[PDB]
């Protein structure tokens, strides 16, 4: 039951251990990993979105 | 793995598209890349957003209120001593909690506990390990009312037993909130005819802790401090807003008094000086 | 051009012909609740057309030294209509909301307003521990209006436009969906707010969801012949409203 | 048994730890999980947002809403300075309050662009041209408009388009900067500039006000978290 | 050895463990198992079974078993109220100590839907009809007919079947609710009614008794363990 | 993974099938879901009855008995102590093991241990650690008579040693009853006769516990306090029965004094007051 | 000799490790995910069943 | 997730146990079995290479 992914190192210049002991999931160790964003919701909160060549509301 | 963007290559322009004109009337958040502005050479740009996760940002240890008890005296309510819980108490991880208005996260307390010896007549005493109990009451529970009193017993409720001289008790909480997350902010009463407390205080409902000493009555009394470090994990937050400017008043309200915005230049316009 | 839109909702229609944008909350149009997040059982009634339409509420004036304005938006429209009904009447809730506020003036004024729609907006007391009524966080379409210099008054709300009421750094206030209504091109501002809530469906008197607030941070400056009233007008409609448990008449 | 020894570093606890600790109250029912509009992943979205700076905090106007607005009328000739501020997101006595300063004041070393916008909230009919510019170190502070126009600018112009962008790049030694006051990392002097004046018609008011917003490009960046400098209590909040 | 150190959560007894410890009577010949009839394994089981409410609990009537008969007669006009009574499964002091109300006595946060069931006791010849409803909190306790026939109700009347069943749903904001007495999750407001009255033939009595039953539906739900309120000891048992 | 029933939408009807009218003349419990009497909507809940399984209820850490005993005095018998094994000195763990008439479950039984230094003249001492033996005895095993007899010496029996400052000692205890449960409830006597004692005494057939100090005459007298914890697992319970109203009087019948049957309303029609 | 099976999580938002150490079933740990019901025997506790449209011993 | 290769042993006269544990590179042990040289950048630092059997710049 284990489970093996890549440790966080810099561009340029690994594969750790990771086994789930406890029977909950509030046990289960910081998700740290995640880098996912999206910035469509706090810019371009709009209808009739933009195309910034177009002057934009003429 | 997800990188930054990167700088693409540019040159002279002569256009009708026009990125440094836009409209801040409309709300949008105008997206000028520095490719666009001057003629900017091309940069394989490897940062990565890592430590600036609202995992990494939040999950680390603060400290939330200090407990102290002593282990004996003349009255039986400096002995064990209890504590409402709340994360707002301490402006440091209340004001790091307090960027959004809702989130839900699972709690992992540690306790970090200090011995101090007091001073009396006969302070040369041969004392074997303290002994500390730590019990966990649901909202409506019993009230333990003496250090010997058979409430403190734990047919159900959570506790922990700690010895001086080990590592630091840690145990995990899970998500508790009754709604679908634990509401920083609520704007509204008790009483549905907009009557009765406001707050902010109507939604926190968390329950208390308890703390005493498990050992007997000690012929030296023993000033005894617990320090609880709330970490919180598994972290998801919605709908952000501002920090907070003015200071803090107190826990059951979020009252204050008016700040300066900022503190004064005396001046408007750089120069040499 | 994209400067002249209409809005239809039921039996009332605003049209503008110097609007700036729509700008649609955190991307979330509104929905009826769907049943994979439902909590109560019995049958909601969705009305639609006598409920999803254009209330207009009071309209306030803005002279050269006015601070500004806070309207609660689940309280003021306690009266107005079978919306009004339909609040009173049953136990639980929800709805969206589509914000326009109309304001006009000519080419020779300037001034720019600030339109943010901030959810959850628990004000400060004046007083550090004293209660406030609810005569003063909320009037229903009469608006509150903010003090520029600090407030000492008694049960009455912290008055600052340096802080909005909350003790945040008024110019850090717009990651809401806010507009600008710059009096040289623009003739409104439309905010289409979703129903951001911690539980699927709440009451509508005992919680107050979100607080629309105008302030102005360019002064209304104008000539010595111009025209001194340039009021300001509010207008919003309900989006997407069901309603559960019906009971009794009242609020207690 | 098992034959195993302790290494330096057992029975210790430390801040940022990733260790798995048992439940208290274990199989514990979770309440469902509920789609809220609006979910924040990063705070770098947050970041990214524009918000106004309180650029006229000159002697008590900090007290008021008067330190939103930049004041620009009509001069003599030509060519003066507006205003001006030096750039350092965490440690200016200018974008030390907005958004971005304060998520920076809450961290240590960033790098990245930074976008100002400037809304102009004349009348309706009155022009006029500003220079904004960015003068890199090692020189000083440009002190006229000569000397202002040899750095990264833009010469902005006032028409139906109310608001400008000027995009500051990235012009730097290292990769990342320092957010506290130091000699090592400095940054740039943004200074405002008439490229002309304000010509405004009859029975119109003569003096106006600018705004300034900031937000940050596509590529910004912190690495190093901290306590911010802005908490100062003395008890707790019984 | 083997690298290892300790964590901080070491040497300490937590009551919600599930951690093997070791056998003190090892290869223990256990006696078989037998197929006992009536097994339960969920309390939900016995949640769910029909049990008599003490609806009369009027001043000393708890000491007797007067305190099960519901009474009712014949009235002079119509519509009054025979019962009424807070819903509170844990925090009443009607269905307080009913078996419904003992299990969530040790629980917190429950949830789903609650059956009641009202048995007729009175002779084979008289008739009458009984609304009752449902009132879901904001507004008060209806104070004659008009105002209760404004919620869930139901008009019961008396035949061959002598038992109804009123099946209160479930219309809440939150999900799960609380069985202390607190302010924020208040239920509903039953309130029974004449909606004939009871007409009786000659040489027959005049009054009868109703019994009420207390159920869950498919749907019901507890959440966290606590002690119950109603241990009140002082010393141990020799 | 079980879920709870969902809801199915309904309309309006008119029919001869009548889901309220029932007949519990005949002691059939009525089974009408919402979907029956109003008009619900299309419920998909998802809450799962996982804590409130009989495993779940009762696999906690209950107390049964304090057991106290000094490391020197003056009388043998207040050195050493023991205890007869049973659960029915508690009334929470007692409580909630009478839901049943009978259960099948592994007992897990954890010590607690604290020790309290007496007031004497000489309490300054240099005292090292304490040490403790806890010997299992089985029905009809040997007596022990002192803290120093030769009947403590285990060559059989089981037994555990703890040193303070430690962890607490844990051990298992498989299914030991002679018929196939622990009958929590026996209505008979134990001579043919229909005479003797009347029980639930006459099925506890359990064996004794003891508790001694291993270290010898101590110069200072040390109260020592353990504190006995079972846990039972692996549970399978049948046939049960409703929770206990009146008080408890003893642990050897089930005798008790009336308790009127809940507490009065004075009113028995709501309104607004 | 590992076995895997899931944690326990809510809706809509795993696979722990397991090993049975000790030489008896009385050190096995508590089998806490039985989540089996059946209300069969406590309502329904008739012959000649009910149908619930029937009038139910007409 | 293991990785196996040879002890440090003299010649003429192994294959242990490596698991990565920690979720970074900073807790990664030293590498200290990099044997690797090149003295060509100082020796040789010159353009127009020698021979050894060349005079050598003659």
């Amino acid at each position: 039951g284990a489970q093996v992914s890549t440790q966080k190192t810099g561009a340029h210049e690994i594969h750790y251990t990771n086994i789930n002991y406890y029977k909950d999931a509030a046990s289960n160790s910081a998700n740290r990993q995640d880098f996912t964003q999206d910035p469509g919701k706090f810019t371009e909160p709009v209808k009739d979105i933009m195309v910034k060549s177009l002057p934009a509301l003429n | 793995v997800v990188r930054v963007a990167d700088t693409m290559p540019s040159g002279p322009s002569n256009s009708e598209s026009i990125p440094a004109l836009t409209a801040a009337e409309t709300g949008h958040t105008s997206q000028v890349v520095p490719s666009d502005t001057i003629q900017t050479r091309h940069v394989r740009n490897f940062h990565v957003r890592s430590e600036s996760s609202v995992e990494n940002f939040l999950s680390r240890s603060a400290c939330v209120y200090i407990v102290e008890y002593k282990t004996r005296d003349d009255t039986p309510d400096k002995m064990y001593d209890s504590w409402v819980i709340n994360t707002r108490q301490v402006a440091q991880l209340r004001r790091k909690l307090e960027f959004f208005t809702y989130v839900r996260f699972d709690v992992e307390v540690t306790f970090v506990i200090t011995s101090v010896q007091d001073d009396s007549t006969r302070q040369n005493t041969d004392t074997p390990a303290l002994t500390h109990q730590i019990m966990y009451v649901p909202p409506g529970g019993p009230i333990p009312q003496a250090v010997d009193d058979y409430n403190w017993q734990t047919s159900t409720n959570p506790s922990v037993f700690w010895t001086e001289g080990n590592a630091p008790p840690r145990m995990s909480i899970p998500f508790m909130s009754v709604g679908n997350a634990y509401s920083n902010f609520y704007d509204g009463w008790s009483h549905f005819s907009q009557t009765g407390v406001y707050g902010f205080n109507t939604l926190n409902n968390m329950g208390k802790l308890y703390f005493r000493h498990v050992n007997d009555k000690t012929i030296s009394p023993i000033t005894s401090k617990v320090r609880i470090y709330f970490k919180p994990k598994h972290v998801k937050a919605w709908v952000p807003r501002p920090p907070r400017l003015c200071e803090y008043t107190h826990k059951d309200n979020v009252d204050f008094e008016p700040k300066g915005v900022t503190t004064s230049r005396t001046q408007l316009t750089i120069s040499n000086s | 051009s994209d400067r002249v839109r209409s809005i239809t909702l039921g039996n009332s229609t605003i049209t503008t012909q110097e609007s700036a944008n729509v700008v649609v909350g955190y991307g979330v149009w509104p929905d009826y609740l769907s049943d994979e997040e439902a909590t109560a059982e019995d049958q909601p009634t969705q009305p639609d057309v006598a409920t999803c339409r254009f209330y207009t509420l009071d309209s306030v004036s803005w002279m050269k030294e006015s601070q500004g304005w806070w309207w609660k938006f689940p309280d003021a429209l306690r009266d107005m209509g079978l919306f009004g009904q339909n609040m009173q009447y049953h136990y639980l809730g929800r709805s969206g909301y589509t914000i326009h506020v109309q304001c006009n003036a000519s080419k020779f004024h300037q001034g720019c307003l600030l339109v943010v729609c901030v959810p959850e907006a628990e004000m400060g007391a004046a007083n550090i521990n004293e209660k406030i009524n609810r005569e003063h966080l909320s009037n229903g379409e009469v608006a509150n209006t903010f003090s520029g210099t600090k407030s000492s008054n008694t049960n009455d709300v912290q008055q600052a436009v340096f802080n909005a009421g909350m003790g945040v750094a008024v110019g850090n206030l717009t990651i809401f969906p806010h507009q600008w209504i710059n009096l040289r091109t623009n003739n409104c501002a439309t905010i289409v707010m979703p129903y951001i809530n911690s539980v699927p469906m709440d009451n509508m008197f005992r919680h107050y969801n979100f607080t629309l607030m105008i302030i102005p941070f360019a002064k209304l400056d104008y000539a010595a012949g111009s025209s001194t009233y340039i009021p300001i007008t509010v207008t919003v409609a309900p989006m997407c409203a069901e309603y559960n448990g019906l009971r009794l008449a009242g609020h207690q | 048994g098992l034959p195993v020894m302790n290494t330096p570093g057992s029975n210790q606890f430390l801040t940022s730890d990733d260790y798995q600790s048992p439940t208290a109250m274990p199989q514990f029912d979770v309440t469902p999980e509920m789609n809220i509009p609006g979910e924040v992943k990063n705070l770098m979205e947050i970041a990214e947002v524009d918000s106004v700076v309180p650029v006229n905090n000159v002697n008590e106007n900090v007290n008021s809403l008067e330190a939103y607005r930049i004041p620009v009328h009509s001069v003599t000739e030509t060519g003066a300075q507006v205003f001006g501020f030096t750039l350092q997101p965490g440690a200016d006595t200018v974008m030390e309050r907005t958004l971005l300063g304060e998520i920076l004041n809450y961290y240590a070393n960033w790098s990245g662009s930074i976008k100002l916008t400037f809304m102009y909230c004349g009348s309706a009919m009155a022009t006029g041209k500003f220079l904004l510019a960015y003068s890199p170190p090692g020189a000083g502070v440009p002190k006229n408009r000569r000397e202002a126009m040899l750095g990264t600018h833009i010469i902005w112009d006032i028409g139906l388009q109310s608001s400008c962008v000027l995009c500051v790049p990235w012009i730097s030694q290292t990769h990342y900067r320092f957010v506290s006051k130091d000699i090592y990392t400095d940054a740039g002097f943004i200074t405002c500039w008439y490229q002309t004046s304000i010509v405004v018609p009859a029975e119109v008011q003569n003096q106006s006000v600018i705004l300034c917003f900031v937000s940050a490009c596509n590529d910004f960046s912190v690495r190093l978290l901290r306590d911010s400098p802005f908490v100062r209590q003395t008890a707790f909040y019984q």
